[PDB]
């Protein structure tokens, strides 16, 4: 559905600095970290 | 000299060998469970962090 306003949310990340196109609405998948030290 | 006639003597029947049943490791249970991840070289790292 859609909760708060798509637009307005997208809208509301613009005018704060972020120039954020599109904002994810949905499933992210994250690469994890792998620190190697030698 | 009926000595001159003899036949005692034995023979072998024969043998078998056991073959090692082979464990292969992504078929077993645990497969699953474990992420095993290829990295050959470790001997040069000091400390790894995640």
């Amino acid at each position: 559905a859609a909760a708060a306003a798509a637009t307005e949310s997208d809208r509301i990340a613009g005018i704060f600095n972020i120039p954020a196109g599109i904002i994810p609405t949905g499933n992210v998948l994250s690469t994890i970290e792998v620190c190697a030290h030698r | 000299d009926n000595s001159l006639y003899s036949a005692q003597f034995d023979i072998l029947l024969g043998t078998y060998c056991n073959t090692l049943n082979f464990v292969r490791f992504l078929e077993l249970g645990l497969s699953v469970a474990c992420i095993c991840t290829k990295f050959p070289e470790l001997a040069y790292v000091r400390d790894g962090v995640i």
